[PDB]
């Protein structure tokens, strides 16, 4: 009845037309065989096409097709000319190819510059809706507005360096070299509890529902009640620090320098099992449910059966550390001290891009985030960069500091849809330390 | 060649 | 066995009852109300030539769908005027034939992709009948990339 209405009421009689004179049911199928592109251009033949092309399931469908999963209302109206009634789904198409669109080419705004940490490296980052905290071996965490840049608290409590954290709306967690991990109210910036158990740095965590897993320096992983603040278990087996951490609510994953990947069950405390073969420390780690993803000083990256242990894949070819890695629906992406990207199907093993050129890092990638679209990469070389995920091509330079071949480099980044938000610093002075937060939402 | 920031050891 | 359909303009059409029961259409009207011929007022005897046509190429052609790649034949099936084509999406839509619809409309979208707003009204006539006013808010609502 939108179509009804704008029908019966703008009036557009007399058009000599084919879809103008079919009825609408069959008007709108055939339209449906069309992509968004083209219902743009047929939107602009006449009115009634115009009323058509704006048809709310039409656009539903479209959207579905791209993921977009809530219609967007607007509201400054006018009532500009005689009336039009917008379909909600069609906004949020145009919203969300605006937005990539301004990624990929839009004049980059001054980002709004947030200093903290004075003299100090960021160590883990944050980012979670409006909030950003960033962690830091000066013993303190900030809490900040992504949307306006103070910093709206300072968390001080650890008698150590953070190296760890974790948050979900409204609670944070730390994990610092001072041995305990701490849970924090991020509005008030009250501990609410202090983990004490491991006796060495809490070297990572994860966090999933209402238990944080934690490893530590100390060859140990504890799982925690965050509401309670109890340690649930101990999960004792490695040999060496734990670097990396996984936990789905159902099994621990853990990389170890003792070179060995192993696979939990924690509520019996018990190694299902001890993944071996590589052949150095293992750093980064990536689990799915089904899969986990290794990455080591061997310069390779293994995938994994969590329910049989075995070896499904060895992919190699990066020279150098894998550093980080993330993995979404059997893609991964992997960054390297070789300062090379790469992105692979775990399915296969193929390695379906290599992320370099004449554009390419100069140095070894710092962190890295992706979507069905892009990568992001950051360096020590001072850039963040863009990457066409499907082509493997270089789109352009989103931060480039200055101070980037002197000393400044980006320790690592989150994004949101909207939002780029970069940890920055320098081990000398060049660049002072803080976070960089850029915007690419469009006026809408 | 250049690994990540880690935590001073003991 | 073969039964009989009465065009709406009084031409009878011996047909084979698996091609003809391609229309739910005249299947309900064959097997549920018993209509012996079955009266189409919808269709003439001209579209109704061209659809039997169509459907008993598609015989056995097991749906199976497939939409994405319109078939050769297909294709030169409806090399045909813009007059036809518009009937071929009616008689379809009366007779209900899901198969014929599909690739007659397929058709009709593929003469938009992917033209100019100008482009597609030199094919499809359409006068542009917005203000100075609209068509510039128009073409700024459904602004591509920029």
């Amino acid at each position: 009845t939108q179509v009804k209405h704008m029908m019966q009421v703008i009036e557009p009689q007399f058009q000599r037309d084919f879809i103008s004179l079919l009825p609408k049911e069959l008007a709108l199928y055939v339209l449906s065989f069309l992509e968004p592109k083209d219902l743009l251009q047929a939107a602009q033949t006449c009115r009634y096409w115009r009323i058509l092309a704006e048809d709310n399931l039409l656009w539903r469908e479209k959207c579905k097709e791209e993921g977009i999963d809530e219609p967007l209302h607007i509201k400054r109206r006018k009532v500009i000319k005689p009336g039009f009634i917008h379909s909600p789904w069609k906004s949020a198409y145009i919203r969300q190819h605006r937005i990539d669109t301004n990624w990929r080419r839009g004049e980059l705004k001054s980002p709004k510059v947030l200093k903290g940490h004075d003299d100090h490296v960021i160590t883990c980052l944050q980012f979670c809706g409006n909030r950003i905290v960033s962690g830091s071996d000066d013993n303190t965490l900030k809490v900040w507005s992504a949307v306006t840049g103070k910093c709206l608290r300072t968390l001080v409590g650890h008698t150590g360096g953070v190296w760890s954290s974790q948050m979900r709306d409204n609670i944070i967690i730390s994990g610092s070299t001072d041995r305990t991990l701490k849970v924090w109210n991020a509005e008030t910036g009250e501990c609410i509890h202090t983990l004490y158990g491991h006796t060495s740095t809490v070297r990572c965590m994860h966090l999933h529902e209402k238990r944080v897993v934690s490893g530590s320096r100390d060859a140990t992983l504890r799982v925690w009640d965050i509401e309670t603040g109890q340690c649930l278990h101990v999960l004792m087996g490695h040999v060496a620090a734990v670097r990396c951490v996984q936990y789905d609510g159902r099994r621990v994953v853990s990389g170890a320098y003792d070179f060995m990947v192993k696979v939990w069950d924690p509520e019996t405390e018990t190694c299902l099992h001890t993944l071996q073969g590589h052949t150095n420390r293992v750093y980064s780690l990536q689990f799915d449910g089904i899969h986990v993803v290794s990455g080591s000083l061997d310069t390779s990256i293994r995938v994994w059966d969590v329910e049989t242990g075995n070896c499904i894949h060895t992919l190699t070819g990066h020279q150098s550390l894998t550093s980080g890695m993330e993995l979404k629906d059997n893609i991964l992406v992997s960054g390297n001290a070789d300062s090379t990207v790469k992105i692979w199907d775990i399915k296969t093993g193929q390695c379906l891009q290599t992320l370099q050129g004449p554009n390419k890092h100069q140095s070894a990638v710092t962190c890295l985030q992706f979507n069905k679209n892009f990568v992001i990469t950051s360096s020590d070389d001072g850039t963040v960069k863009l990457w066409d995920l499907k082509t493997g091509e270089f789109i352009r330079n989103l931060v480039t500091l200055e101070s980037g071949g002197s000393g400044g480099v980006v320790w690592r980044i989150r994004a949101s849809n909207t939002k780029l938000v970069c940890a920055v610093g320098s081990r000398n002075g060049t660049e002072e330390t803080k976070l960089l937060v850029l915007d690419f939402d469009v006026d809408m | 060649p250049e690994v990540p920031p880690t935590p001073p050891g003991s | 066995a073969s039964i009989k359909l009465q065009s709406s303009d009084g031409e009878i059409f011996e047909v084979d009852v698996e091609i003809a029961k391609q229309s739910v259409t005249i299947k309900t009207m064959l097997e549920d109300l018993g209509m012996d011929p079955v009266p189409l007022p919808n269709v003439n005897a001209a579209i109704l030539k061209k659809v039997i046509q169509w459907c008993t190429h598609h015989k056995d052609d097991p749906g199976g769908s497939g939409t994405d790649d319109i078939p050769v034949w297909d294709q030169e099936f409806l090399k045909v005027d813009q007059g036809t084509l518009f009937e071929l999406i009616l008689a379809a839509n009366y007779l209900d034939i899901k198969g014929l619809l599909d690739v007659t409309c397929k058709t009709v979208a593929n003469m938009i992709k992917a033209k100019t707003p100008e482009e597609i009204r030199k094919t499809f006539n359409i006068k542009n009948d917005f203000t100075e006013e609209e068509e510039a808010q128009v073409r700024k609502e459904n602004q591509w990339c920029e």
